């Protein structure tokens, strides 16, 4: 195909230009509710922790999809190993809330507590990035999905539940200096 | 109706000492276009026909068991081997004809069978290479052994220098023996057609 | 909808289950399908 | 990206998995599946890379032992220029309409 | 029955040829899918583990009649006795996947852990031997059902489900020296 | 389909219990069915 | 239109400044079944792509009448050229495309011509090539001539080892000229393909 490059116009050619046939794809796997729809871990924990997406490691499988989205909207799966019993309290709660009963306790439960957890921003979608300041970088606090407190959190995974994605950003894979390939050990059978 | 002649192209083979055409696994060819080949490739019937090889020498010393074998495709000095080299991926079948001449008052059995995935085989396995598609030569009935395979394979075209799926096997079931009337020795010969030749990724020239 | 295959309901109420939307649209779809293919032109095949 | 008084003519080639090293020329790449343009007033052209392999799927990662790639090279030879000796040629990439990925994985060091 | 053996065409001759009855038969027992239908131990095994149906033993009943097969397609199931969780990625992944949770990871949970997994290769069909090389005998290492790990694995069980086999191969039975009958202790009762 | 006698259904979708297959065959039944039985020539009975 | 996109097999080119194609002799072929080849010829679509072929180079130096010429078919290492060497007899047309690039400053005029049985000319002579299929390449219009032309000779088919019936001939009719803005020299190239290759009379293997 040939075309004006300059006014950047969406243009995909077929190998039916130089005599060859456009199969059939099947892209459920891309999709993207599905591709988020799994559970990632957290790792940088506290008795007192506020669930921040942001905390996804950035190269993980959900954590990078989500760095390359500048808005998002979900609902959440939480699963958490804890000592104690597991309070969680909404977007906006005084961190003091955690203390009480009153709020979503679950009481322990092995080998650990697993929970669905509605979006609670007082926003209509988050993002990732936010270009200015929240009060009267870093990302306004209210972009988060509660708190949750414990005696001690050993360990804590989140699920994207029906995911939306908006207005991509760049998405990385490893940097190569190999000239050619990036090479590695593919699993293959012994002997 | 024991005489039969086979056209593969502009070559024939008449025989008239043959007990038919065995096919083997199947009497057509999977599709030849799939998502592999991005609908690139091209049939060249130019390669389809006869080439020869001889395999080996039927002597009364040879016992039961003694294989030969040749894994195809073979070294091809036509238009199929040209094709081997100008173009990354292939695939055909084969129409395979053996011949094993001496005269009728030879007595003995060869087995000639097509094997798909070639493996040495034990000397227990041998008991069974009628699992594979097959025909017998013996003398008091016939000269002419007579298979026709399709392509076969975990990818649907292949990369010859790479893989052989198929192996034209010949074995002794019943060792030759002679007399005063009868042929000291047969030669065996195979007589080979690639069928429904089709290829794709034209290479670059060598120079 | 996403990573779920249970054949059956769920047990709980969509109110109870997920945060309901309320209302007051694939941006890319639309551009990719839009895309220019073939050639530009006159064809001499 | 070239000025107006700059011309050109490249060609593309896509060469299959099979030869020892990719050609070196655009004749002998010519042998092979291949795309020539020249520059004008359309400054862009767009190219196919076929999927043509032994399996139906690939896998995007490569592994330490392969040497040669496993699909192929493409070649991107310029023919002949015309007063384009500071002038580039920029390229990109995309996914064709039936592209497609599969089976998720969660790869990188964490 | 008399016929031209050479031809080699198939030939069932019946009791009725001098009076007898053919029978009434029930093959369910012989049918593919069902017999393949089964978990069989693997045996060799590594905290790092390809799924390899080639590593059931070669005498076993599934091992055995795999063998006695060129080709075959299947879906598996697995039953893994492990320590710490179990990850398992699917064929074409770089080995260093193994370690993250975004892969399907099975949290320890007593006895040991059974799984439904689908066929991931990026061929039709795998084979049993596999007559060339693959690299730029053993066999190609695309021939897998992905890969598990685990702190330790101590044991695996592999199950084909909907198996599809092509192209029988000899199946052999122990080899018999007595001259007349292999002869082995069938169970009786006791006293 | 196997070894599998549940009455019941399967509480997971089908697209996750397994793979899909796609398109784009009993041959050792053709060849046994085919197989000649009785005799050849004459019988005398 | 000056944007032209030509294909020939899993080849194409793509011209923005082409002043159309020009048709020698005839827009079809002669029949290519007739009775000297008994119908035994077959067709080759694989060998019906573009090659290419650099010419001269063009240089401010070359006067009028400077003649360069290309006799086909030329050596091919690809396809076409191991059907020249497998089969005894062929035929085909041409699909040529010639290219002059330097840049809208040059000045000049080559004359591209497609001259059925060549001679040399004299130089009386070259006044008059434009009898045979031919465009013109002049720099402030074009960069590309593209002439298209049937098999021809008193032989239906040919060997083309004894016979070349068409040359491929660029003459200069009005000298190179260049500015400070302009090119230096214009290299020119060919990308040709041979069009509905027929072959007849396979050879032996020369081993």
């Amino acid at each position: 195909t040939t075309t004006t490059g300059e006014s950047a116009d969406p243009v995909t050619t077929t190998v039916e230009n130089y005599g060859g046939e456009t199969q059939v794809q099947r892209r459920q796997h891309t999709d993207v509710t599905f591709i988020m729809d799994r559970f990632v871990k957290i790792q940088n924990l506290n008795p007192t922790h506020v669930i921040d997406l942001m905390q996804t490691h950035q190269h993980g499988l959900v954590g990078a999809l989500l760095r390359a989205a500048t808005y998002y909207f979900s609902d959440l799966e939480i699963v958490v190993r804890h000592d104690g019993n597991l309070t969680w309290v909404p977007n906006g709660a005084p961190e003091a809330a955690l203390s009480n009963t009153g709020n979503p306790t679950a009481y322990l439960k092995a080998p650990f507590t697993r929970l669905a957890l509605p979006y609670t921003a007082p926003h209509r979608v988050l993002a990732t990035v936010y270009n200015g300041t929240s009060k009267y970088a870093q990302l306004p606090a209210s972009f988060n999905f509660g708190a949750i407190q414990a005696t001690t959190i050993h360990e804590l995974l989140v699920r994207m539940k029906r995911a939306e994605l908006y207005c991509p950003r760049p998405l990385l894979a490893v940097e190569v200096s190999s000239q050619d390939r990036h090479k590695q050990k593919i699993i293959a059978p012994a002997k | 109706d024991r005489i039969l002649t086979t056209r593969n192209g502009h070559t024939t083979s008449t025989t008239q000492s043959s007990v038919g055409v065995t096919y083997g696994y199947s009497t057509q060819e999977d599709h030849v276009s799939g998502p592999n080949t991005s609908g690139l490739e091209t049939r060249v019937v130019q390669a389809e026909r006869f080439f020869k090889k001889h395999l080996f020498d039927w002597t009364p010393d040879k016992a039961f068991g003694h294989l030969e074998k040749l894994e195809l495709p073979t070294d091809h000095k036509g238009v199929y081997g040209h094709l081997v080299d100008s173009f990354a991926y292939m695939r055909n079948g084969w129409d395979v004809e053996v011949s094993a001449v001496g005269n009728q008052f030879n007595g003995g059995c060869l087995l000639v069978a097509m094997v798909p995935e070639w493996k040495e085989f034990t000397p227990r396995e041998k008991y069974q290479l009628t699992l594979f598609p097959h025909q017998f030569i013996s003398p008091r009935t016939n000269m002419t052994a007579h298979i026709v395979v399709p392509y076969l394979g975990v990818n649907r075209y292949d990369q010859y220098k790479k893989h052989k799926p198929w192996t034209l096997v010949v074995m002794v079931v019943s060792p030759l023996t002679t007399n005063t009337v009868s042929a000291g020795q047969i030669k065996v010969y195979a007589n080979i057609a690639p069928t429904h030749v089709h290829v794709a990724g034209e290479l670059p020239s060598k120079e | 909808s996403g990573n779920t295959g249970s054949i059956i309901n769920n047990y709980y109420m969509q109110q109870y289950q997920n945060s309901m939307d309320t209302q007051l649209n694939d941006w890319f779809s639309k551009l990719a399908s839009s895309a220019f293919s073939g050639l530009f032109g006159a064809l001499l095949a | 990206t070239g000025s107006t008084d700059s011309k050109a003519r490249y060609m593309v080639a896509y060469v299959p998995p099979g030869v020892e090293t990719p050609p070196d020329t655009p004749e002998k790449a010519a042998h092979c599946i291949h795309a020539e343009w020249d520059t004008g007033l359309n400054s862009k052209f767009t190219f196919s890379i076929p999927y043509v392999s032994a399996a139906d799927y690939a896998y995007t990662a490569s592994d330490v032992a392969e040497t040669t790639n496993v699909q192929g090279w493409v070649c991107i030879y310029q023919i002949t220029h015309g007063k384009a000796e500071q002038d580039t040629l920029v390229v990109s990439v995309s996914a064709g309409k039936d592209f497609e990925l599969r089976l998720p994985i969660d790869p990188r060091s964490q």
